């Protein structure tokens, strides 16, 4: 039910991303999609990722998109087009993807049908793992810098490439 | 004669010089002092 | 949960009153430095001035210029005001006096700070005015620039504490307030807070006389009031954060029974008041930077120093095994 | 039913990105935005699986994928900027000279 | 501890040399005293030297690249196949660089960053060859791809070069998203991303009636990304 | 009579429990280590429970008032030892850990 | 080949993971109670 | 536990309502500057740096010297990039 | 000149030493709480085991009744071939955090 | 398969994984490790458990 | 951090020291190691000088090339010396020095 | 002593902050019977849930 609400908000906001005539409006709806995603992450208990999605996707990436799109001052004539003639091609491609890809987990991960019986009493509690609980943050930090440090450093190389490319392609020094 | 070039760099860029000194202390301590403290503990 | 709204109102309403009187206190202190009297007619000692100004604002007709961004224009002040309000959910005023005891509270505060830029950007763009747009772009760039240094200083405190929980950050200062060993970091944090709240000497939106139009120039009535209220609430919040991170929050100055008599909320309030006074004092003392100068300071001075302090603190704590 | 609901959420985001590619033939900025939507959906897929499987590998890779998404958007918007600067317009008819 | 890193001596050297060349180029390209000299050819010669030294380090240390394989196992896997593949990659990079000097001086393409981006992409491809996990493979592929996006648009005032870059970035990002989706489906279906674990889980069953549609479509999406990369029809028209 | 073995009572008595019911605790933990199935561990659990409830009744008999105050403060502060030092000292002075 | 996954090169995890079996983050919760 | 996030949601709802009341009661009586893109890029990079700092900062007690030096190498790469930006004039707004 | 530099440097050194001392004390406080949780762990686990076993017996009787007259059934059949005991799966992704 | 759990302990399905891997490390035919493999996959997805419980729910709905 | 130097392909020569210390490896440098080191550094300095003439920075270019060559040559000499001590490379000298001290 | 006029609004701000702390503290205490506990983790939640049974079923 709550996942129905968040998924409905995400569906509408994403349609607005892909269908809003004004690109500034598209960037703002994109920001709504990331907020809803963060809500889902909070439902999963991943509060670090929930906050980082706000900090990075909304706080940095969407800001970059907004700065660029706002200064472009795009006129609608340059990007307008009628989409009524795409309904069939989207219908087949969407349906095939829908029929295959929304139900891919069904055969492997069969849902438990909720019965008219209190199964909550069959939840077994192991207190041993509860003496010293780890946050999402410290569980991730136990791994990033020691056992998988090479991937961490390669990501640093990727960011360095981004910095160099941004300078070389756009810089015009006064 | 690189002993007043460093003087000139410090005079003209005090912030960068201070940042280099602070970070360099932060790097020097684990690189040099920590293995010394570990060695004195073994014996 | 039925009593949760009562707690939320007991936070929000006194905060709005505190902002209303922070405006008055700024006027009073500024006047007294300038050898004049601030508002002292509307109410005794001018204490009814904020209510009169708020009443005037609500009784002012709204304009809503004939723009094509009718919804966005009114929603921008709502966004900035709500963001200023919601940061207080995790602020502890004393041991156990906090609405949400978030384990990830530090990162949550960083996220709210990062979200603050959108109200200004949207107000500038939606107002259909090139001057407002340019001013909003400059203000947004300044805020994102100083957010980097704020985040790195946060990391320094986090290294010292080992937990993102604000109450834990306070209680980790029982032995010593972090502002003593990290005093330059505290100075850096206060300056970055000034720049992040668009306050003097970094108040570009206040520089109309310098041919720099603010992002809220097209706003009237309660949208303009919402922008103003959010700004002053953020000033109070930055003072509170300075208190929490470096002055030991609700802790007394000395661990003695004489000091432990007075409640921790009073200690916290007094430290916050000191920092608000410093906000006003600084506005009274100095002229303002140009945009280019303050951007240079943000990227060329405060970022390198913040990163250096991160490296030095972490290296020292690792070396002697003093980590939390 | 939790896992099927979390997966279909990310799935609708991915399908929306695909549709945004399909519906935006004159608007390549939205095409870039649709690609980010797909990347977000994949990131969500890794996080959900990490919880469902009680395994940390999904979480490490999610963080690294966020780094890749950031660099991708930075470089892509730089290329958009220089294309616009050369042509003075973002219309697709001015980026169709290489053909055949 | 230090000897463990003998398995990555070639990569350490080339990365460090690339950093040295970046610093050298940026320091002297901005020099008023030296009148902002073009450094594309100087950095190109130094980078050709760096590539050849990397090749020497790798070829002459064939057994050492397999040292500490258990410690490095969850990061990469070096063997004879990767040995020869990496040697060939370095030789190709050296030849390509050697072919660039007349272009640098006669066109006057003065950007030394071109050489740095080539070297960083070579680092990425080196890590691609030794990748033994979906995560490592994706990261190395992305590093390589981002370097290409930037260098494809290097003539930043040219209509042709900017068009190439724009088409490359959009189609490359799309294909990378498809591949990442496939990787996520495989992880969700098997709980594994390491190639050894995937081999153990998937062997002996293929499609035994009760086939993991998650595994089958993860493979398909990964294959689509790979086919885009090798410019196979119908994922070719970017090329 | 027998105190209700709430979280407050158990947490306040935890030091006495660790000093007194150590063999039963260790035996239970070994058996849990070998087999997580709850049915295959009920006997060691009964041994643990009997030891703990006997110690609880004993401590209640010896120092009723100090135990009551310490348990009450522990419940009031949700088992935060630091906010309960005075009554902890009063409880341990009359009911030594031994 | 027949049973290639049997070849020692492919059994890396079977020999590495026991060496990290006592590392915080992957221990059985009962190991802390008894150690 | 995620229990503590519920008051935040109710707080958001109440703050929104206060905003609407305050705003609604008075209704009763073409010059692209690349330097903004560049500052956005720099903010993105250092935003990710802070992101990666957070788990490291809370994990220093467990990762010890290896984690410290791995993060130092990360920072070395990013700071070489920063030096490149500084030399090229990306940090100058004059 | 040198006065504020010496003051800042000395405050940094001595204050960081004090930060280390405070961290050590905080760590000891946490170990006290954590030891308290360790000594009362067995009795809580034994109570939970008894509760779960009784509930499982009730559910097995329920399943025996419901699946009466369904041929080929086996009440409480372990779906794992190894037969090692696992808690019943719940079908909620992250129930423990809420 | 990694063994790193999301709460800082051994992953739920890691012992099943290790039994399956140890079996396959010496059995020249993977069909000899089928049972351990399906135990690992059952731990990941609980498919047979949920199917059986759904059969119970189905029979309850049929007899009511 | 758990470590394991064990290689996939075993050493084909006697193992004088399974995991030799850094300073031990450096002190194990032979005349041939120093020849490799010096040759790589000299070639690198020469390339730096020659490629630096046209831009007008032959001195700084020599320094940059020399830094690259110093690092590469030291890494190569270390590789050879450590491989000899570990038994991966022909190590007659190491075995002879080991059977005596 | 005229400067004391400026201390009144600051004192009001301080009192406001004290209210935002103490009012929410006392409302929570009245509703839950005990003050809020900082650092409520999985163990504390499990303790409260089990204590509901151990109390009500006695
Ligand atoms: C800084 C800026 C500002 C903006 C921002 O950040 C950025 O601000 C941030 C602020 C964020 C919000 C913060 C907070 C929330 C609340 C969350 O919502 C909690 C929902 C969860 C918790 O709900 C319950 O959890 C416990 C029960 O689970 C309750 O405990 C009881 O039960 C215990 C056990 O008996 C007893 O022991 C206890 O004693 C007893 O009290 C507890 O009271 C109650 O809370 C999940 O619950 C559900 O999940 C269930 C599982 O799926 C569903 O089950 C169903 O499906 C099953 C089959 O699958 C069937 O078997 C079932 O029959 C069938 O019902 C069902 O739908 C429902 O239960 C939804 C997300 C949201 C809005 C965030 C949005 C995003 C933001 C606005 C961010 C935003 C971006
Ligand atoms: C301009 C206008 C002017 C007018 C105006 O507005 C502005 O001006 C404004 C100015 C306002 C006043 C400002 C301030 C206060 C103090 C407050 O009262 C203290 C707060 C209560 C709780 O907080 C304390 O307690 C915390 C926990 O210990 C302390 O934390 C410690 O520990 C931390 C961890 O180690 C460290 O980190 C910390 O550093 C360390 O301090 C925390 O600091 C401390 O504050 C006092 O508690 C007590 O009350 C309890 C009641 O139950 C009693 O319990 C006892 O009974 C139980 C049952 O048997 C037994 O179970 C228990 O065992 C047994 O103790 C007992 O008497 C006693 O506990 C009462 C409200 C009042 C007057 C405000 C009124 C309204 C105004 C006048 C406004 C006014 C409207
Ligand atoms: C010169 O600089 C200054 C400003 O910027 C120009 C100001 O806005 C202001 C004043 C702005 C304010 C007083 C805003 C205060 C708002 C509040 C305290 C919250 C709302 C208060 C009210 C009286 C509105 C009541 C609304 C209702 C629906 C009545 C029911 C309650 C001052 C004093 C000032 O000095
Ligand atoms: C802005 C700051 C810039 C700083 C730049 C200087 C430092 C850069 C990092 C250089 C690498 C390390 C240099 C420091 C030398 C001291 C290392 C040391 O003290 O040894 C420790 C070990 O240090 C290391 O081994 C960490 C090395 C860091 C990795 C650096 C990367 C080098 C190449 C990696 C190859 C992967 C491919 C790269 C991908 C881009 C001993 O620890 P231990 O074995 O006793 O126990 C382990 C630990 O305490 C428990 O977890
Ligand atoms: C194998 C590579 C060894 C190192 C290569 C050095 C890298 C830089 C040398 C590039 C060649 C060069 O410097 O060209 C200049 C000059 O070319 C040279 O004289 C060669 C420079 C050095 C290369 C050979 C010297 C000895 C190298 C031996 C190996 C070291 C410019 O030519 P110009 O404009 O003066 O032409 C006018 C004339 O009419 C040409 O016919
Ligand atoms: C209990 C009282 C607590 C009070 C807490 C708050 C303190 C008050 C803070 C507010 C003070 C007034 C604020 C208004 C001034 C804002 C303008 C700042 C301009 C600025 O930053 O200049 C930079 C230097 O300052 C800086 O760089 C600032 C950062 C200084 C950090 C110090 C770094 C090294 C310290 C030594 C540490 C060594 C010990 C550890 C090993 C250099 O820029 P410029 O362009 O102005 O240059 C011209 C130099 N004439
Ligand atoms: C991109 C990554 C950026 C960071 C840079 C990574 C490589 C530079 C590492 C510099 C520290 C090396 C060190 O101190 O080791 C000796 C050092 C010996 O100390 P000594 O006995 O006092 O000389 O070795 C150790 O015991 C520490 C091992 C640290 C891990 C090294 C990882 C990198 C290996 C590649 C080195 C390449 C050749 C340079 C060796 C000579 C350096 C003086
Ligand atoms: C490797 C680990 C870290 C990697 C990243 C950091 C690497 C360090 C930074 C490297 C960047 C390049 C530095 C270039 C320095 C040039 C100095 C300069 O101006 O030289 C001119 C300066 C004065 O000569 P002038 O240019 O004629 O005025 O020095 C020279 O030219 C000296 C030439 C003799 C040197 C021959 C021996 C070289 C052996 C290797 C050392």
């Amino acid at each position: 039910m709550i996942l129905s609400v968040l998924s409905s908000l995400a569906l509408v906001s994403g349609l607005m991303v892909v269908r809003a005539k004004n690109p500034v409006h598209s960037v703002l709806f994109f920001i709504l999609v990331f907020c809803d995603t963060s809500g889902l992450l909070l439902l999963l208990g991943l509060d670090f990722f929930a906050m980082i999605f706000l900090v990075v996707y909304i706080g940095a990436i969407a800001v970059l998109f907004l700065f660029v799109v706002m200064m472009f001052h795009i006129q609608i004539a340059e990007i307008h087009e009628e989409v009524l003639r795409y309904l069939p091609v989207s219908g087949i491609i969407g349906l095939i993807f829908w029929w295959e890809m929304f139900f891919i987990l069904d055969n492997e991960s069969i849902p438990l049908l909720p019965t008219q019986r209190n199964t909550t009493s069959l939840r077994y509690t192991v207190y041993a793992g509860k003496v010293r609980s780890w946050t999402n943050l410290e569980t991730l930090g136990n791994l990033l810098y020691t056992y998988y440090f090479v991937w961490f450093l390669v990501s640093s190389l990727i960011l360095l490439v981004a910095m160099i490319g941004a300078i070389v392609l756009t810089m015009h020094r006064t | 004669p690189v002993m007043e070039k460093l003087r000139m760099f410090v005079a003209q860029e005090p912030v960068v010089a201070a940042s280099c000194l602070i970070g360099g202390v932060g790097l020097f301590l684990p690189a040099v002092v920590r293995p010394i403290l570990d060695s004195l503990e073994a014996s | 949960y039925i009593a949760v709204p009562a707690e939320i109102l007991g936070i929000i309403l006194p905060l709005l009153l505190g902002v209303a009187f922070l405006v008055l206190a700024e006027r009073k202190v500024m006047a007294f430095v300038q050898r004049r009297k601030g508002p002292d007619v509307v109410g005794s000692f001018g204490l009814l001035q904020p209510l009169a100004d708020g009443l005037k604002l609500i009784l002012k007709e709204p304009i809503s210029p004939s723009s094509a961004n009718f919804f966005l224009f009114r929603m921008a002040p709502v966004a900035t005001f709500m963001l200023s309000l919601v940061a207080w959910a995790v602020v502890p005023f004393d041991y156990g006096m906090v609405l949400s005891d978030l384990n990830i509270g530090l990162l949550y505060l960083f996220a709210i700070s990062s979200l603050g830029v959108y109200g200004i950007i949207i107000a500038g763009r939606s107002s259909n005015s090139k001057y407002a747009f340019l001013g909003a772009l400059r203000s947004a760039a300044q805020m994102v620039s100083y957010e980097v240094s704020i985040g790195l200083i946060l990391i320094t405190v986090l290294i010292c504490v080992g937990s993102c929980n604000l109450s834990e950050i306070v209680m980790a200062q029982k032995q010593i307030w972090f502002g003593i060993p990290l005093f330059p970091v505290l100075v850096m944090f206060f300056i970055s807070c000034l720049a992040e709240t668009n306050r003097a000497p970094f108040d570009l939106p206040e520089a109309e006389a310098e041919l720099v139009a603010g992002y809220n120039v097209e706003y009237s009535s309660m949208g303009f009031a919402l922008f103003f209220l959010g700004e002053y609430a953020n000033m109070i919040l930055m003072s509170g954060l300075c208190t929490l991170f470096f002055l030991g929050g609700w802790l007394p100055i000395l661990d003695l029974p004489i000091f432990k008599k007075i409640p921790g909320s009073i200690w916290f309030s007094i430290k916050v008041l000191f920092f608000l006074f410093l906000y006003i004092w600084v506005r009274a003392a100095f002229p303002r930077y140009r945009y280019d100068q303050l951007m240079g300071l943000g990227w060329k001075v405060f970022l390198p120093l913040s990163l250096a302090w991160v490296v030095s603190v972490s290296g020292l704590l690792v070396t002697f095994q003093w980590l939390p | 039913m939790d896992l099927i609901k979390y997966f279909t959420f990310s799935m609708i985001i991915f399908i929306l990105g695909i549709w945004g590619i399909l519906l935006n033939r004159r608007n390549i900025l939205i095409m870039l935005m649709s690609i980010e939507l797909m990347l977000l959906a994949v990131n969500l897929n890794f996080l959900v699986f990490s919880v469902s499987l009680d395994d940390m590998m999904g979480q490490v890779f999610a963080l690294l994928v966020l780094t890749v998404a950031a660099a991708e958007s930075a470089i892509g918007l730089a290329i958009f900027v220089i294309t616009f600067r050369v042509r003075g317009t973002i219309a697709v008819e001015f980026i169709n000279s290489i053909q055949g | 501890m230090f000897n463990l890193f003998l398995a990555v001596f070639p990569e350490i050297f080339i990365i460090n040399a690339t950093f040295i060349l970046l610093i050298h180029g940026v320091v002297f390209s901005t020099s008023k005293k030296y009148d902002y000299p073009p450094l594309a050819s100087n950095v190109g010669w130094l980078g050709l030297l760096s590539v050849l030294i990397t090749l020497l380090l790798l070829a002459a240390g064939a057994p050492l690249l397999t040292i500490a394989h258990l410690f490095w196992n969850n990061l990469f896997r070096r063997d004879n196949f990767t040995y020869f593949c990496q040697i060939f990659l370095l030789l190709s990079t050296a030849g390509t660089i050697s072919m660039c000097f007349d272009f640098f001086d006669q066109e006057r393409f003065d950007a030394f960053e071109f050489i740095v981006l080539i070297l960083l992409s070579t680092c990425g491809m080196l890590f691609m060859i030794s990748a033994y996990d979906l995560i490592a493979m994706y990261l190395a592929i992305e590093l390589q791809s981002l370097c290409f996006y930037v260098i494809a648009a290097s003539k930043r005032k040219s209509e042709f070069s900017t068009e190439a870059g724009l088409k490359y970035l959009i189609l490359g990002a799309f294909s990378s998203g498809i591949l990442l989706f496939g990787c996520s489906m495989i992880y969700g279906s098997t709980g594994a991303t390491h190639f050894d674990q995937l081999a153990k889980i998937l062997t002996g069953y293929e499609i035994t009636g009760a086939r993991s549609s998650g595994i089958f479509m993860g493979i398909l999406f990964i294959a689509v990304g790979f086919l885009f990369k090798i410019t196979a029809v119908p994922f070719h028209m970017w090329a | 009579g027998n105190p209700i073995p709430t979280s407050a009572v158990l947490t306040a008595s935890a030091k006495h429990i660790g000093m007194r019911c150590m063999p039963e605790n260790v035996a239970f933990l070994k058996c849990k280590k070998n087999d997580p199935n709850p049915e295959k561990c009920l006997d060691k659990g009964r041994d643990v429970t009997r030891c703990v409830l006997g110690l609880l009744k004993d401590l209640h008999q010896k120092c009723q008032k100090e135990m009551d105050d310490y348990v009450g403060c522990m419940y009031y502060y949700t088992n935060e030892f630091d906010l309960c030092r005075k009554e902890q000292e009063a409880f341990e002075k009359v009911c030594p850990l031994k | 080949p027949y049973g290639f996954w049997t070849f020692e090169r492919h059994n890396a995890q079977l020999r590495w993971d026991p060496q990290i079996s006592q590392v915080a983050g992957r221990r059985d919760p009962y190991d802390d109670l008894l150690e | 536990m995620m229990l503590e996030f519920a008051p935040i949601f109710i707080y958001l709802v109440i703050s929104l309502l206060v905003s609407l009341i305050l705003l609604g009661v008075p209704f009763l009586f073409s010059r692209f500057d690349i330097r903004f893109y560049l500052v956005s890029i720099l903010f993105l990079i250092f935003d990710l740096e802070v992101t990666f700092f957070f788990p490291w900062a809370v994990s220093l007690n467990k990762i010890d010297l290896f984690g410290f030096w791995s993060m130092m190498a990360f920072l070395f790469i990013l700071t070489i990039g920063f030096l490149y930006e500084w030399k090229r004039g990306a940090l100058d707004w004059e | 000149a040198m006065a504020m530099f010496l003051a800042v440097s000395g405050a940094f050194a001595w204050g960081m030493y004090q930060v280390g001392q405070g961290n050590k004390i905080r760590r000891a406080l946490k170990e006290e709480k954590y030891a308290a949780r360790r000594t009362i762990l067995p009795i809580l686990q034994a109570e939970e085991d008894e509760r779960f076993v009784s509930e499982w017996k009730k559910y097995l009787e329920y399943e025996a009744d419901v699946m009466k007259d369904v041929p080929g059934w086996k009440v409480g059949e372990n779906v794992y071939n190894s037969g090692r005991w696992m808690p019943p799966a719940t079908g909620e992704l992250r129930p423990d955090v809420w | 398969a990694s063994g790193w759990g999301i709460t800082g302990n051994k992953g739920r399905c890691y012992d099943f994984w290790m039994d399956f891997s140890e079996c396959m490390s010496h059995c020249r035919e993977p069909k000899d490790c089928t049972l351990l493999r399906e135990d690992y996959l059952e731990c990941l997805h609980h498919s047979k458990e949920f199917q059986r419980r759904n059969r119970i729910y189905k029979e309850e709905q049929r007899k009511l | 951090m758990n470590t394991d130097i064990t290689a996939l392909e075993k050493a084909q020569y006697p193992v004088v020291d399974r995991n030799p210390a850094f300073t031990k490896v450096v002190g194990n440098f032979s005349t041939l190691d120093y020849l490799r080191f010096s040759t790589i550094t000299g070639i690198s300095v020469t390339v730096g000088y020659l490629s630096g003439i046209k831009p007008g920075i032959k001195g700084p270019s020599m320094v940059t090339g020399g830094l690259i060559g110093l690092m590469g040559g030291f890494m190569y000499a270390y590789q050879n010396s450590a491989g000899r001590l570990m038994g991966f490379f022909p190590n007659d000298g190491e075995v002879a020095s080991y059977q005596k001290r | 002593l005229v400067w004391l006029e400026a201390m009144l609004p600051l004192g009001i701000i301080g009192g406001m902050l004290c209210i935002m702390g103490n009012s929410q503290y006392y409302i929570h205490k009245a509703y839950h019977g005990r003050p809020k506990h900082i650092g409520h983790d999985e163990w504390d939640v499990a303790m409260e849930r089990r204590d509901k049974k151990v109390v009500e079923k006695a």
